[PDB]
């Protein structure tokens, strides 16, 4: 079942704010929105879905993860985003 | 397509309750009660029905760990039956109450209390007025410790408690609780909140 | 990883912020070995 | 569209049961979702226990046994943004904050007008709210629909119980995403909740 | 919808033909259309000549031939006015305006972030832009559709030539009608292109 | 036919630790290790892959050699989870670790490890980097023991471990090992360097 | 003919099969056997990490399998005498030798230049020479023959792992008889090593 991530742990957040990816108009193209690693055992925006804390029950686990976005924006406003996933191993990437 | 399971994801004895026996008040009770200890309170509550069978398990020992043959009288006073109030009080020899004699050398008691609340399923998420919310519906009985005797012997004892559950149940699963515990209410701490998440640097950093 | 690729185009009278909600799951493919205790509590 | 089925259950019959306008459609007062707001709860027995045929079946009669027909739709202009999160929780077990306080019946049943999240992150019982999607829920996005459709049958571990002292389910909704308006825009969007209560059964005619 | 095949012919197979990745939508770094934008090109074989798997093959064999599927979309909201022209322009060579320099590498080969139009109306080449819907196009109207499709196949008189010295074909995009927008608004909107190689061949394996 | 099978070959129950209580540090923890002795360890290290269930004995005494009852706690700890560190922490009661609660008067307490590697097979030559080259793969848990009592005796205590395999299978078998055995690593002495048969006086004399 | 399956299984399929160029024939430097010479060794994963698409593919790829036709040939006049033994050992794991040293990179993974062997008698590894004719194994008389092929299928107790940091099986050649020669003739004869990777898996395609 799809559970929030809470990808905006970073500090001097309050409470429902901890759940939101912030995207502003004042932002570049070609730059970073947000990160987060795939691991949902290890404590980070994993800790806080279903499926990150039933995992911490067990020691061992394989399969495959699906991740959803949902954007809450006004009707009248688009965009563009790319949602790239970076294999085990690899570094984060430094450029889109 | 095994260790997932309910019933291979609850089925594991452990400690649920620590009892004191004194003999100079002679004897101790104890309430059953799943929620006495966080680790298991965390897991009954992820759901909202559940209906098992509790299999007890008492390993007692002296004050320093070496065991005379003591016998010892475990009795469980179901819900209803009015509980013992002393060492020698009549409730003790209540036919009705189910009593386990073993010895303190014996291997430790061990019995089976089937699924017998008046529903057909437990709730430790009671919304309404019978925090508040609690429910009668769930209390399994209690448990009743103390030494046979003609006279009152001088034995310090520590009882523990150790329960399993098979053959269960659940229905309407509910999230994990993620604030400390404050024993039978959700209760809270308004101010310290701690986040489900531990804060990292910054929102661009995998790490 | 989540990039700007073009921009949050808005038009007038429309607030220039808005919020992306990440959520996650499991799929046929997922299964668990050897339970544990949590360090939550 | 929007149709979804609370476990796929319908509510469904085994008493006395009505059904000819107590399934008719109950209209709650709007909520008016502010950029503060902070989400609101129904726990929905009480919520009905005063509307009309409802109200005088579920107070003059002992045991109650119904499902719902939910609709919760939030009236937004194209230029408005923001989310909403519509989940049925059964038992809400609205706990206290007291670092014992224990709430008080305007909060654990708020009746028809509703009551207000103080702490929407742990919704107001130590869980947190990222996980509450395991209930029946339905998001709401301004951008994208409107109307939240969710059908729950009856959840209950009795076949019947009384629709005055105990809460079946609650229904919140919840700004995850804070709602964002420009100047000159309507500063407080209106949330509107339809009920129908398919397959009511009624018993225990007290006076 | 909005699909055009380039002269009514598709990319085809006549080498090594990779087939797996080298197919894969590579989507290259948005524009920004701004009020005072003049128009920018792209040389498709130098767009590709450094990404990926697509850039090694291309880099490191002698010859080279594939179609392409691309896909040029314009993210503007109800409230911008402008239009785009998106043609594909085989041998689109770029020209110098001397009135004899000798352009230079970054004009004529811009890669994959592309070069700006500097006379737009002679198309940098001296051939009025009015004609030049002769070649494969397609109108990007903010007020009626944003992707702009074309399917270019092969275009060559050898079956077979260098993808890092020779250029097959120029995708150009012009704001033939200026970009307008109120106050207020996003002052440059983004214009994304995403390239399919159907078909890709190569040969000639060198280090 | 039968002695010399690998299922035969290897089951047999034999010392694999000593592990010393206190009473005073309390309690005495032992990782399980195959390597820890080397006539079982030149035995295993014969092959590359294996793949078994081990069976623990654990036969405890005093320091004299008499055994009055105390009652003793054998928790396994599977890898991944944290070890005890004291006598009385919160790790002992962990549910998820299975115990065995024997009494020193009572026979040898004996568990059934089954293969649980998150591999296929275990192997102790690991060729790479997670001398070097230990691979996590094969950490088959943990074993702590201590006397459980409300208060701390001034037992001495002093446990031996048995592990018996079977249903066990091998793969790639390699060399027997000659030089002397430096715990993990399969190091040897470069100077001292044991030939493995003995000089005799010619090589012309059969004797 | 010197064909030899090693277990008697072949390399095969069970991710990204290329199976174009990464199957080709890549022959790595040959070593110059001299009458002093002690032996060298080749961590295979690690010797093709930089050849070209093998290379290409197993550092950007993060899982990989593969098989190995192997052919080892030394060039020696009919006027030189010695022998080689041709063995590949699955997890070759170099050991120290320190009478606690951890060897290093430059040994343990030597590249495609190889390294030499410290101790041949005891493999750098403690196990003696004598008995590495367990393994899949050939020999090389210059009497005789020339030519070592030695087909390896995939050993792992897993069905994919990293071609980094991790090393399948080594293969080792060593002087056991030395190289002898008269006056006049080549000091030096070479070995050569020809590699093609059957039935080559990738998966993770990692920048």
């Amino acid at each position: 079942v799809e559970t929030i991530l809470e990808v905006n742990n970073t500090t001097e957040a309050t409470g429902l704010t901890r759940l939101l990816i912030p995207v502003s108009s004042q932002n570049k193209a070609d730059e970073l929105c947000a990160a987060f690693m795939v691991d949902p055992g290890r404590i980070g925006p994993w800790q806080s879905t279903l499926v990150g804390q039933i995992c911490r029950y067990y020691t061992q686990w394989s399969g495959s993860l699906k991740v959803t976005f949902m954007f809450t924006g006004s009707f009248m406003a688009t965009g563009k985003m790319l949602v790239a996933y970076s294999p085990p191993g690899s570094a984060q990437p430094a450029n889109r | 397509v095994l260790e997932t399971t309910i019933n291979h994801f609850f089925s594991r004895s452990g400690l649920v309750g620590v009892v004191n026996l004194t003999d100079g008040t002679g004897y101790a009770t104890w309430d059953i009660d799943i929620m006495g200890f966080v680790q298991l309170r965390r897991k009954c509550e992820m759901f909202t029905y559940m209906r098992f069978n509790a299999e007890f398990t008492f390993v007692t020992t002296t004050k320093n760990g070496e065991a005379r043959p003591y016998m010892l009288q475990y009795m469980y006073v179901p819900p209803g039956a009015p509980k013992p109030t002393g060492r020698d009080a009549f409730q003790w020899q209540t036919a009705t109450n189910p009593s386990v004699f073993v010895k303190l050398t014996d291997p430790p008691a061990q019995v089976s209390v089937p699924f017998m609340s008046p529903a057909s399923a437990y709730q430790w998420f009671y919304d309404g007025y019978p925090t508040y919310g609690l429910c009668p519906n769930n209390m399994m009985g209690t448990f009743a410790v103390r030494v046979v005797s003609r006279e009152a012997s001088q034995l310090k004892l520590q009882t523990r408690v150790y329960m399993k559950l098979k053959h269960v149940r659940a229905w309407v699963p509910r999230p994990i609780r993620s604030q400390p515990y404050l024993k039978n209410f959700p209760n809270y701490d308004s101010s310290k909140i701690t986040n489900s998440a531990r804060d990292r640097s910054s929102i661009k950093q995998a790490n | 990883t989540l990039w700007y690729q073009t921009n949050y185009v808005v038009p007038p009278e429309t607030p220039g912020e808005a919020y992306i909600i990440a959520m996650g799951a499991a799929q046929d493919n997922f299964t668990l070995k050897i339970c544990k205790d949590t360090d939550e509590v | 569209a929007n149709i979804v089925l609370a476990y796929g259950e319908w509510p469904e019959y085994c008493p006395t049961r009505p059904d000819v306008s107590v399934n008719r459609f109950y209209t709650l007062d709007s909520k008016m979702w502010q950029e503060n707001s902070t989400g609101w709860y129904w726990k929905f027995p009480d919520v009905l226990n005063k509307t009309g045929v409802f109200g005088q079946n579920a107070q003059f009669h002992y045991l109650y046994r119904s499902g719902f027909c939910l609709h919760v739709q939030c009236n937004a202009s194209k230029f408005h943004q923001g989310a909403l999160l519509v989940a049925v929780i059964p038992e809400f077990v609205i706990a206290g904050r007291g670092s014992a306080p224990h709430p008080g019946f305007t909060t654990t049943f708020p009746g028809t007008t509703g009551a207000t999240f103080h702490d929407p992150y742990v919704l107001d019982s130590g869980v947190p709210l990222s996980q509450a999607l395991i209930y029946p829920h339905q998001w709401i996005n301004l951008r994208t629909n409107n109307c939240a459709t969710v059908i729950v049958p009856y959840i209950n571990a009795v076949p019947f119980d009384s629709a005055i002292n105990h809460s079946n389910f609650g229904l919140i909704v919840i700004p995850v995403s804070p709602l964002k308006y420009s100047s000159g825009a309507t500063t407080a969007i209106p949330i509107t909740i339809t009920i129908a209560p398919l397959n009511s059964e009624f018993g225990g005619l007290r006076q």
